[PDB]
């Protein structure tokens, strides 16, 4: 692993430090454009917070020489001393360095800088960049929620930052007297900062959602000028919203036209051919169960099926051996046929009043129920004259299909069951190829008494 | 019937049959009972207009909206008294739990029961009786917007009516958006003026600015400016002619434009969404078309040659769609089978080969057919082929083809229900003819090596006769 | 057919006047809002105009008793007089027979009617919806220039009866200066009837695009009323136009966003066997000349093929026997042995200088020219030595076919050929079955000498 | 090389080689030539500016603006006298015409020669000695006009650009939409300053109603003011500061507003088609990993089984994706042949079976091989399965099986360049084993009746010992 004292990539209190992080790069995306358009020289509110974000900064920088990192052309985690420093030295050192200075420090080299100088600290702006590449390849993220906040924070991001340039075009004017706030509010040098933010917010916002009222438009040709190339910037910027909002609405209404899309279907196929009031209830019943079963992780089958028969039989393993081993028939009878006979046996459900077996049917298949009820009801000239009632972890079907005779009590549901199938020519096969089927049938003869 | 029942989005007849219905319960797929939800739905529609209509004018408050919110907030007191009497259906059993002692629990443990007696009260009309006014200032209007609560029977709707195969999804798509945008327009509106009339300085305002005495005029007056500024915002027309003024207006403003991108946004993906999958089967139909007539221009081929590739593609994307409609492939073996034992059981119980058969191998033979359609003039099966499958027809028609090195003779024409194929399969030759269709036909497929598995090693009823009935044929 | 004396559905006299009849709907779509919204009682330059539009849908009106029709449940042409008559009085008899009365006319009835009366003339626009079914119903016509084209016919008919109609809420005003063109232009009622009808489309447009200037908005609450519901209208006219806008670029730039997916992969296909620097260029000139070849109707096998093969066998029959039967070889060989032999024959293209047959090289098939040329070149120690060329209609690789021996001469295009290809196999199959093969052995040697 | 050679869009290096470089030629594709091609594309942006300017402003034609006018117009005078010693290429024969009597006289009977000596006049400058003054008034400006010729050079290069795929679509469809919406921003600012110059009333115009003395200033503040008017409109947020006023001015700014729905439309359309299919296959990719997921999560498997069903599921795609760079079946059959004899000749020569076999033969089976490709664990040939065909691996490994009945024994691994499944095709007997795959495998397959026929009828020189060499192995 490690060297003493040193740290790694995805260990939690570096990714924990990393999300404070970027909460103050976001606290620095609204600020540095602040300061260069309003203010002119530190003022003490932010003279101070600013100061605090400049330490955690530097206490980052100067804590990535202690970090490790992962080559791509290798994979290798990479925690040599003298290895990360040069790779940290290649291009993000001195890039870093500038972008924590102490502004007071900045000014004392040279005034008329400030507001351009804390504007180089949107360079600590690449790590929203990469947590919104990390977060979108991640899956534990919804794509939905973490790239339609992407496009918010871009457009709140320009609206903020075309505010506070168009700003600074009015307050760097002479005779503030014609620009595009000075004449709304002709005496705007003196008011509250929060009242000029907020006039220029709202042209910002006027103008980039193409609604422009038409107060505060453009006055000067400086103004204009920077209002040709905004516009210009806020038509393809928008072009491109639109764009992305379609490519996350028709990949999320698809799960749904797939459902209706399907008992259109069960409609026209039962019209065709003439199914009596009685098949195209039960089919459509057990379509729509499907999309409950399915909505959920209960039932896949159209995608989990294309996988290999190793892996979809250590799966249907893992899920059922502990219940195929609490059956009476199978009691000690080997450890690979059960093995196989949990492997090729497919898992169905079933909608309450349904019964799977009819009495006097062919003995096709058993079932072997994991989870709900059912009751063993007969048909005889008194009919209704339901028999006891099985459990989760029960056999069905056995006494026809291991000895070849119909079925002689009807097993109806009244709950929302899962069951597993087997045909009774795989079972005859997989037990025709071995020796315990002895054991099979005696503990089927003394079940039976 | 209950999953059939309980498919239909406004419910079905309930009958003498009783299945389910138990004395003293309303089943809450009964036809009655969602028609009476309609109409409480249609009352919502009301109720989400004059709620946000009395918080922002509030001189509405004393004229005839306050007896028609008292008899609106009756039906909505019955619809309390009668969820104890109402059916409900579980997501972990599907029965239709329907014991009073059971359901009066589940209301009452959900949020919803305290938040529909929370929205059922006549606050402003008690208000009105043991005190002298009516409720007045900033705060106390906030009290009606407890009745936006009602808005989750409306979202009910739109989602029972999504699914309902009965309905076009572009008709109530479409209207899921028409009944959003103007609410939030309302909304809107009404929020803006309720800013102005309750600023300290009445002509500092986006209102006052233009109708100086606003706070005297009618109330729709007010409401027709406010509902004007808040369709030129949102449409995004903007003339500027009404415009905020000061910064509670501008803030909310830019609020309220900002949430218009996505709205706007929202609108356009969903409309160039149902234009664009109300075309993809159009396009395919058209895409292929249009090829057979640029190949019948860029050769000078005949108009009949014409009439003959388009009636062939015709009735191919004809087979193409009605085979897309095989949804009986993952539903459980027992139903699959009871339908195929309907379609196709008398079909494989006589097909000369299939005569003398035990009752257990006809079943095991029917619970696995697939069928299958083809065109009006392909071949399934040609000459000289391994021997891997055999086919019987349930309508349509066939013909077998001899070639004779250069010839194609038609030997004879099979009709409904009778084998194509089996020659080879039985005698394990190559497959010695040709099966092409004539007319549209569905075959249901036997492969080999599952019908000769069956056959030989499972069961030992049937012997030394199907080979009679070969010989005879 | 017909009657003596009478008319029917595909007649071309008829479709010429029913195409008549859509430029005078055209004329009346224009014509009659304006005159309910701009005019109060019959001027002349239009009180004779329309008389005219009248005077010819009444002929047409009373020439649709001699019309014949065709059932929606027969579609047996009915051509009996007593029943189209029927059928035309059923629906549209006294709607298409008010839609042309005289106006001056429904005066004496009664006057305030005029402009009321002239907008049911909008009843006889049923037939642009009728010719707009039937022209993106039609595939002699460019659906992309017939699908847009409606949409701009609609929008066209928005913004012009929505600035009569805005116009006229302002016109029928008591005190015309507080109105949305009384506020401008003081004096609006003495102006030209022109730049009223231009100051009214120029707020239609406005508003219908969303710029919305600001000059000339609602004053009154009437028009405020008016102005909601038109821009509600006008919210959900252009979704639709952006919508059917993109439905028309996406499958605008298929067949081209279908060739770089291509060349694309047959440079990754190329790169990955490390196909050396010859074969590359060889498959990337056949991949591009398809596009050339099947940008036109002179190549298509991606759905040609996927017919029956008793209709791709009367085409390449159709396509090609007159050249097989110009062929030395096949001289009077028979009548069916032509037919398949042609039948089973695929045709291909090659690039200039491309040679189909090697010198040396095992004699796999033999090609039929059906255009293009090339020349017989043969590989010596002495190269280049090219002996003869080959014009459309003649056979290459004859001889070492019919006698199983390395191919003598190298035959390379020198124009864009198109050949017929024939298996030794096939070839070999059908002519074993026949007996005329003696006749195409004596031409051979026929030829040989 | 010729195909091969033009269809690179900006041009190639051409050398020594002289496969169709004659004297006094230049050949179309040559990289020189494509260069100086792009050049004049560069110059054709600023005719395009220019030429409007001058028409709209008509200061601008005496300063600087008439010696730049004269260096362009000489660099277009030097490629007409250029266009004689260019080569071209039929599109009825594909060969490379390069003589000089027949290229003049395509160019000669073509537009494109008038319209290049009539757009390359320097009327403006022959008007200005031979006459005392610069042109002016209303209809002289539209002389420069004629220089908007030059955009069909531009509409080549963003068409031989869309086609070469050494170019990102993305970037340059999207220059294609900057360089066409800014031309027409540029273009409808000319044309209402043009109408607001001219008009007789100097201040019932939309410049003279804000610029009383509009006329007089310099011609980059009529510029900067045209352009906001013509992008405020365009982006359709109408400011309305400055706006039509006459009815010349309402009548373009009508029709210009009427186009910029298509455009903006258009524009849209294209941007929410390069965003749908940019995420076309990703979208794909993630919709069959979520379900992975979900079934992972749903139920409470170990992470060992997720990290194994994903990974096989990246395996599958793999597969799919570098199966479909199966381009290699259209072509003619000589070049695909050509190619599979250097691919798989020394696969199929070498393979226990085809070793005493006739050249012709090995041709004949080598012509016909399409590979396939298999993900790491799939059964190609089930046991006990009708012997259909058998295959080859070119590359990667298959294990041979033969199940118990209960159970699965790897009998043996077969590797690179071994015939898998042979035996139930040579015997006709039920293929004894089960191949199923271990890597990422290709294999060739090698149908039964296409082999069978091609060894029994055909050839006459192979026999008798191939059956020598499968009792040897
Ligand atoms: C002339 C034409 C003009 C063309 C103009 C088109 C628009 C281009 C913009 C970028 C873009 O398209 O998306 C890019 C996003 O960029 C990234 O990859 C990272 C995004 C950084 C987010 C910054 C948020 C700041 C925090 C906010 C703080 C809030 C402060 C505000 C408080 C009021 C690329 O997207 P993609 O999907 O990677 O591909
Ligand atoms: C940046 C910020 C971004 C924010 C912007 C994002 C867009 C928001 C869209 C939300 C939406 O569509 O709702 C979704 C919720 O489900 C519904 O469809 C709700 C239905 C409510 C009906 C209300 C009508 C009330 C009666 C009306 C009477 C009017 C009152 C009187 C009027 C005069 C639907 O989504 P979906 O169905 O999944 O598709
Ligand atoms: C909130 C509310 C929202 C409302 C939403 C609005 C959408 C309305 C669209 C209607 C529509 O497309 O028609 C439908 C079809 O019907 C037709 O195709 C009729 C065509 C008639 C054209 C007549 C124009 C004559 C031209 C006169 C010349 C103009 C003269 C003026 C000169 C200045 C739909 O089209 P589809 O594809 O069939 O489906
Ligand atoms: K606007
Ligand atoms: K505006
Ligand atoms: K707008």
């Amino acid at each position: 692993k490690l060297r003493r004292f040193v740290v790694s990539p995805y260990d939690h209190k570096y990714r924990i430090w990393e999300a404070f992080l970027v909460v103050l790069v976001v606290y620095t995306a609204w600020v540095s454009p602040f300061e260069f358009g309003f203010l002119r020289k530190p003022r003490p509110p932010l003279s101070i917070t600013d100061n605090i974000v400049n330490a955690f900064f530097a206490i980052d920088i100067i804590m990535t020489f202690f970090v490790g990192y992962l080559d791509k052309s290798t994979y290798l985690i990479v925690d040599d001393r003298k290895q990360i420093a040069f790779k940290y030295l290649r291009s993000w050192f001195l890039l870093d360095l500038v972008s924590t200075i102490p502004s007071e420090a900045a000014m004392r080299i040279s005034s008329q800088s400030y507001g351009l100088f804390n504007m180089l600290r949107l360079w600590r702006l690449r790590r929203v960049g990469a947590l919104f590449a990390r977060l979108e390849k991640d899956r534990n993220f919804n794509y939905f929620w973490v790239r339609c906040a992407k496009l918010v924070c871009v457009t709140l991001f320009a609206v903020h930052c075309a505010a506070c340039f168009y700003y600074l075009i009015a307050a760097r004017n002479s005779n503030p007297a014609k620009t595009w706030i000075g004449a709304n509010v002709a005496n705007f040098l003196e008011e509250s900062l929060w009242m000029r933010y907020v006039t220029s917010m709202y042209w910002s916002i006027t103008t980039l959602t193409t609604v422009g009222y038409g107060d505060l438009h453009p006055v000067n040709t400086k103004e204009m000028i920077f209002d040709i190339f905004y516009m210009l910037f806020n038509l393809g910027l928008t072009a491109y919203l639109i764009g992305n909002m379609t490519n996350l609405v028709v990949h999320g209404t698809s799960r749904t036209r797939n459902f209706r899309d399907t008992i259109q279907a069960a409609s026209n196929f039962a019209h065709r051919n003439h199914l009596p009031p009685r098949l195209q209830d039960q089919m459509l019943a057990h379509l729509c169960l499907k999309y409950r079963t399915d909505s959920e992780g209960l039932q896949q089958q159209e995608t989990l099926d294309a996988l290999p028969k190793a892996i979809r039989s250590s799966i249907s393993h893992f899920l059922f051996y502990s219940l195929m081993d609490k059956v009476y028939l199978f009691r000690g009878v080997s450890n690979d046929l059960l093995f196989q006979l949990v492997s090729e046996m497919k898992a169905e459900y079933f909608p309450p009043k349904e019964d799977v077996i009819l009495q006097n049917e062919a003995p096709t298949d058993f079932y072997i129920l994991v989870n709900g009820t059912a009751d063993l009801v007969d048909v005889d000239t008194g009919t209704e004259s339901i028999v006891r009632e099985v459990k989760a972890g029960d056999i069905i079907g056995e006494i026809g299909v291991l000895c070849y005779r119909p079925q002689l009590f009807t097993v109806r549901t009244k709950r929302l069951c899962q069951l597993l199938r087997m045909n009774r020519t795989t079972f005859l096969n997989i037990i025709q190829a071995n020796v315990g089927d002895g054991t099979i049938i005696m503990n089927n003869l003394l079940q039976h008494l | 019937s209950v999953s059939s029942s309980l498919l239909p989005a406004f419910g079905t007849f309930i009958e003498d049959d009783n299945p389910s219905s138990k004395p003293f319960i309303v089943l809450h797929f009964d036809r009655r009972y969602r028609l009476w939800e309609l109409f409480l739905v249609i009352l919502v529609g009301y109720s989400a207009w004059a709620s946000l209509f009395e918080l922002a004018f509030e001189k509405a408050a004393e004229g005839a909206l306050l007896t028609i919110d008292l008899v609106v907030d009756f039906f909505f007191a019955v619809d309390i008294i009668l969820t104890f009497f109402v059916s409900y259906l579980d997501n972990t059993t599907y029965l239709n739990v329907t014991d009073h002692k059971l359901i009066a629990k589940r209301y009452l443990k959900s949020v919803a029961f305290v938040m529909d007696v929370a929205s059922t009260l006549p606050i402003q009309f008690i208000y009105k009786t043991i005190t002298g006014d009516v409720g007045r200032g900033q705060a106390f209007g906030f009290l009606n917007l407890l009745r936006l609560w009602r808005l989750r029977r409306v979202a009910e709707l739109f989602k029972r009516l999504e699914k309902d195969a009965h309905f076009n999804y572009f008709v109530i798509r479409v209207i899921k958006l028409l009944c959003v945008t103007i609410f939030w327009i309302h909304l809107a509106g009404c929020i803006l003026y309720w800013i102005a009339y309750h600023y300290p300085r009445p002509t500092d305002t986006w209102i006052g600015s233009q109708v100086e005495d606003f706070k005297e005029r009618s109330v729709w007056l007010g409401y027709t400016y406010s509902m004007y500024w808040s369709i030129v915002t949102l449409t995004t027309v903007g003339y500027g002619d009404l415009h905020a003024v000061n910064s509670r207006e501008k803030t909310f403003n830019m609020f309220y434009m900002l949430f218009n991108i996505g709205l706007t946004s929202y609108i356009i993906g969903i409309m160039t969404n149902l234009v664009v999958h109300g075309a993809l089967r159009t396009f395919a139909m058209r895409s292929a078309i249009n090829d057979i007539l640029r190949y019948t221009s860029k050769n000078r081929l005949p108009d009949t040659m014409r009439e003959q590739m388009l009636a062939h593609m015709q009735l191919k994307f004809k087979t193409a769609e009605l085979r897309q409609e095989e949804v009986l492939q993952d539903l459980p073996k027992a139903i699959r089978s009871s339908i195929n034992q309907h379609l196709f059981r008398s079909i494989i119980e006589e097909a000369y080969l299939f005569k003398g058969f035990p009752e257990g191998l006809l079943v095991q033979l029917v619970s696995q057919i697939q069928a299958e359609y083809f065109p009006p003039k392909m071949e399934i099966i040609l000459q000289n082929e391994i021997p891997t499958d055999f086919y019987v027809i349930v309508s349509g028609g066939v013909d077998i083809i001899a070639s004779k090195g250069v010839s194609e003779q038609v030997l004879a024409k099979l009709g409904p229900g009778s084998m194509a194929g089996e020659i080879g399969v039985v005698f394990n030759i190559p497959q010695p003819f040709t099966v092409r269709t004539r007319r549209l036909s569905q075959v249901i497929r036997i492969g080999h090596h599952k019908f000769k598995e069956m056959v030989q090693s499972d069961n030992d009823v049937d012997a030394k006769m199907i080979i009679a009935n070969f010989m005879t044929y």
